[PDB]
């Protein structure tokens, strides 16, 4: 949506029916920034796949924050099932996830 | 300040924050790990790119579609020679009456006008329409219409 | 597996031994002036100092190498954007052809397409490039400071050859290349004036 | 010399001669942000050097097939094997002395005399 | 099946090569006629030589034994072994 | 050589032929003999053009 | 020399997508304070990142040339000095059997 | 298997919520916590626009002051060319990151100006934890490097190319402090401050 900036007409009120803001109440929740081998991310990135469906299980032991993959069965079964999740950082500083949404140009 | 920095808006929203930089590591004890390890050996050792193709006809045959042949092209590609050459104009003398009643039509219409616009608006030949123009008309020569046949002064009246 | 065309990227250690304001100017290609490499650095995204000699300097007790690179960021202190260093950059740029706001987009398209070209063609890849460009600095400076001696030009590793595979090659690159042109006037001329 | 850098915009501080304490402040010419120095040394030139003598040594230098076997004394864990190389920097005026380490316990120690 | 390898000059830079096989490898009267061979007194090899032979080119390869001569004579020999004359082709 | 460890002064390292022609020269004592004549056919190649030179 | 042979060059891709599969951590998010240790890998003169055992890797894509799974004109250095793994793939690299 | 642990189930997210939505990935650029939800004056805005001419850009608050205050006011061809070939995705890559992201707040205190990075934005994924406790999985596509602009007061080129001019002598030690004692080319949250005063004092 290519549009004029510095507009002090007020034209995006009328332009756009949804708000400019930054939406902020989702930056509460955790995500974990996960790196995949090339066949898991094939398999987790293809758009013909993940429907919604779920794919595995996640063992957190708690005796030494030592995190755990059990994959569900419903890929593959030449690929393993059993991953570990190691963590170079259980801090990760100043590192945000954001969406971006097309405005509505109509009314 | 100035009202002009080319902003293009999208809605964004934060959907979170990361804490944990996490890798997953295919795990050792796994039965499944080796076929990891040979498919990762596989994609080291296929390749992508295949060999050239070695035409193993005669190569006279090969040679009959090259250059000095009896093959003339059937294709129909780039072929705007043949196909702006299809239109031919033809024309005949009408009467001097009608073609300067013509005339004056057109320049009542626009002022302004080429040899080229005049002649596809008239359907007439370029001898006697320029005939008829040099009669009643004149072209610009210094002007910003330039080139353009325009009425004559005495005829802008009516 | 691109143009094939050979650009030489010099990072240059101006002042002498006995001189004490030694600081290091980079030749960019397409570029007039030798630029110093803090202004190059904040170029490619990296606007604070401390990033730039880390991405120089890596080990962190190596004093001495920060004490001789501590004037390349005294002179290139004034300029601690990253736009304002690209209009510096682009404007001794050898075009003479773009105007003032072009500048910014014409140093992009410098620092992407041509500088250390053998990493990447594409955007989005400065970290990279700007890491490899501390390590030449890294090399020289190791150079500079006698830790190691100077590359030798008789080593044999450092040297290829050219068999028939490349010579024929490039000169088959060079020939198709004239013959894709040739194929082109022809199209334009057939197109302009109209002779099947 | 230990150069110290601010901590906001992570740009290297400066030194200011102040009338109003005498004392060694470092500034943030960026952003304004000033500590105390905890030294009086704000500039070392030195010229000739034995840093870079020893550079070079990881934790896996016995893992080079190219470097020379010896059988000297390693004086902290006593073992009769180690590797050596001469002196890492190539200034022109430097010495044969050797830099034996240890494969034990990674103990770098010389054979200089003078200095022993 | 890793029996043997492939080594360029900056691969060189960074292995140990042997001599030959039956000297340099196994742990360690002389005969006098011999010339001296230096054992290197170090274990610690990662490749050995093929044949020390086929240092030369195929010129020097001709001349019987290029060791025991004047490495000038060995460089004219090799220049000059282009202009010998003999059968070059059987056609 | 890449035959010899790093950091190595001997004299069969650097250059010192001690066997004879007689007895044949050992092929790190070739090489090395070979560069030094290498060495010398260069001078005299050089020096045939320069002395010439200044001749004239 | 009689055993010299000279390289043709094969892609350096397959090796560098093998290193980023082996925990070759790549360039973008490396700094050199919080990996002091971390040995430098280049591809044809390329420093495509950096990997924290060297010694491992190197053993392994030792033994993968030694099989025949990288080509065997592939060249491999570790210069463990100033920890950098120097591969080369491209041609015009003379090189002799041992 | 015994459960001595807190075993979440992974799920995916469907494909229905992942067309007109890309989910990228920040990642700001400072030795200290940047965090939106405190150190922002709310509201924050974030929008891809041109960086071209910084410090002459007034800020939302500023926006928003001028708008009330005019509200209170009012009421030969070339025929063939060549074209060069050039793929379809970096295509789309250089016209959609011709423009940066560039984030700010209400006052302008806190200006980010985003710069993409395409090193391992394919390998990476998003596992967001749940209200639940579980986990779904986000492929993210970009991931975008932002940087702090015009926070210790930036100034201009021109200036800095005549001080760098052999005309003038050596450049002084603490040339912008002095210039924020004089008062000229402060920061942008500063120069909004000025005007908000202003405005409000009245
Ligand atoms: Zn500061
Ligand atoms: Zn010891």
């Amino acid at each position: 949506e290519v549009f004029d900036g510095n507009d002090i007409e007020n034209n995006e009120t009328k332009v756009y029916e949804e708000s400019l803001d930054l939406d902020l109440e989702r930056s509460n929740r955790q995500v974990w920034l996960v790196r995949l081998p090339m066949f898991l991310a094939e398999k987790w990135r293809d758009r013909n796949n993940l429907h919604g469906q779920e794919l595995g299980k996640i063992r957190i032991n708690k005796d030494g924050s030592k995190i755990t993959l059990l994959l569900n069965e419903n890929d593959n079964d030449s690929i393993p099932h059993e991953y570990d999740l190691e963590l170079t950082k259980k801090v990760v500083e100043n590192e945000y996830v954001f969406t971006e949404q097309n405005l509505k140009k109509y009314q | 300040y100035i009202p002009y920095v080319k902003t293009i808006p999208k809605k964004t929203a934060i959907v979170g924050t990361v804490c944990h930089e996490c890798q997953v590591m295919p795990s050792m004890n796994d039965p499944n790990y080796h076929k990891i390890v040979e498919q990762r050996r596989n994609i080291v050792k296929l390749n992508n790119k295949e060999r050239i193709t070695t035409l193993d006809e005669t190569v006279g045959v090969t040679m009959s579609h090259t250059g000095m042949s009896m093959r003339s092209d059937n294709s129909n590609f780039l072929k705007v020679g043949r196909e702006k050459a299809k239109s031919n104009i033809k024309s005949i003398r009408m009467p001097k009456k009608e073609i300067l009643d013509y005339l004056f039509k057109l320049f009542d219409e626009y002022d302004y006008w080429s040899l080229k616009g005049l002649k596809e608006r008239t359907r007439q030949p370029e001898a006697h329409l320029k005939e008829c123009l040099d009669k009643v008309a004149t072209l610009v020569k210094k002007g910003p219409y330039a080139f353009k046949y325009t009425l004559r002064p005495e005829y802008k009246k009516l | 597996k691109g143009s094939r065309f050979i650009s030489t990227l010099q990072v240059k250690l101006y002042g002498r031994e006995g001189s004490s304001a030694r600081t290091i100017k980079a030749t960019l290609p397409y570029i007039k002036q030798d630029i110093p490499i803090v202004i190059i650095f904040r170029a490619l995204g990296i606007i604070p100092d401390g990033e730039i000699l880390e991405h120089i300097c890596y080990d962190v007790n190596d004093w001495q190498m920060l004490e001789m690179l501590k004037p390349c960021v005294e002179d290139g202190f004034v300029i601690q954007d990253r736009e304002t260093a690209l209009d510096f950059i682009g404007r001794r740029g050898t075009a003479l052809g773009i105007k003032k706001e072009k500048r910014i987009q014409y140093a992009k398209d410098i620092l992407q397409k041509e500088f250390l070209p053998h990493i990447t063609q594409l955007e989005g890849f400065e970290s990279r490039k700007a890491f490899f460009l501390g390590y030449m600095i890294n090399r020289l400076l190791l150079c500079a400071l006698d830790r190691k001696d100077q590359d030798d030009r008789d080593h044999f590793g450092k040297k290829r050859l050219d068999l028939a595979g490349p010579l024929l090659a490039q000169l088959f690159k060079t020939l198709f290349k004239k013959l894709t042109k040739d194929i082109f006037r022809y199209m334009q001329r057939t197109v302009e004036e109209a002779h099947d | 010399t230990t150069f110290r850098f601010c901590r906001d915009c992570n740009n290297m501080l400066y030194p200011r001669e102040d009338k109003e304490n005498n004392r060694l402040l470092f500034e943030c010419r960026t952003c304004s942000y000033v500590e105390e120095a905890g030294s009086p040394l704000v500039y070392r030139h030195e010229l000739i050097t034995n840093i870079g003598e020893t550079a070079g040594v990881v934790q896996d230098i016995g893992s080079d097939p190219t470097l020379p076997r010896s059988d000297r004394e390693c004086p902290k864990c006593h073992s009769r094997e180690n590797v050596f190389f001469q002196s890492q920097q190539r200034r022109k005026d430097t010495s044969m002395v050797l830099f034996f380490v240890c494969l034990s316990c990674s103990h770098i120690f010389t054979s200089d005399q003078k200095n022993k | 099946e890793g029996l043997v390898e492939y080594i360029d000059a900056e691969e060189e830079e960074s292995i140990l090569i042997a001599m030959q096989p039956e000297d340099l490898e196994p742990a360690e009267d002389v005969d006098p006629a011999k010339r001296i061979r230096v054992s290197h007194h170090a274990t610690t090899f990662t490749h050995c030589e093929i044949h020390p032979s086929m240092i030369l080119g195929v010129a020097a390869s001709i001349i019987p034994f290029p060791d025991h001569n004047q490495s000038p004579r060995n460089t004219y020999q090799s220049a000059m072994g282009k202009q010998a004359m003999g059968v070059f082709l059987t056609n | 050589l890449p035959h010899f460890s790093k950091d190595d002064y001997s004299p069969e390292s650097k250059g010192f032929v001690e066997n004879s022609y007689l007895r044949g020269l050992t092929p790190q004592e070739f090489f090395f003999h070979a560069m030094g004549g290498r060495e010398g056919l260069i001078d005299t190649a050089v020096k045939t053009a320069e002395t010439g030179y200044i001749q004239r | 020399s009689l055993m010299s042979c000279i390289s043709v060059g094969t892609d350096p891709m397959p090796i560098i997508t093998f290193l980023s599969e082996w925990g070759m951590e790549p360039l973008e998010d490396y700094v050199p304070h919080q990996s002091p240790d971390a040995t430098r890998v280049f591809v044809n003169g390329v420093w495509h990142g950096v990997h924290r055992n060297p010694a491992r890797l190197m053993e392994t894509l030792r033994t993968l040339r030694r099989k025949g799974d990288i080509n065997p004109e592939v060249s491999m250095i570790r210069d463990i000095r100033e920890k950098e793994l120097k591969i080369f793939t491209d041609a015009g690299r003379v090189y002799r059997p041992l | 298997d015994p459960n001595e642990y807190n075993e979440f189930p992974l799920r995916a997210i469907p494909k229905e919520d992942l067309e007109n939505m890309r989910t990228h990935l920040l990642k700001f650029q400072s030795k200290k916590k940047i965090n939106p939800v405190t150190d922002f004056h709310l509201p924050v805005r974030l929008h891809r626009k041109d960086t071209r001419n910084l410090q002459f850009q007034l800020t939302r608050a500023e926006i928003v002051q001028r708008q009330k205050e005019i509200s209170e006011y009012k009421k030969l061809r070339r025929k063939t060319r060549q074209l060069k070939v050039l793929d379809e995705n970096a295509k789309k890559l250089r016209f959609e990151e011709f423009y940066p992201w560039v984030m700010e707040d209400f006052d302008g205190y806190n200006t980010w100006v985003g710069s993409y990075e395409a090193g391992n934005s394919d390998s990476y994924v998003l596992l967001s934890v749940e209200d639940d406790g579980s986990f779904t999985m986000i492929p993210a596509d970009k991931v975008y490097k932002f940087t702090a602009r015009n926070k210790y007061a930036t100034l201009t080129i021109d200036e800095a190319e005549k001080r760098m001019d052999k005309k003038s002598g050596e450049v002084p030690r603490w040339l912008m402090k002095h210039l924020d004692n004089i008062g000229t080319t402060t920061t942008r949250y500063d120069r909004t401050r000025r005007k908000l005063k202003a405005v409000a004092d009245q």
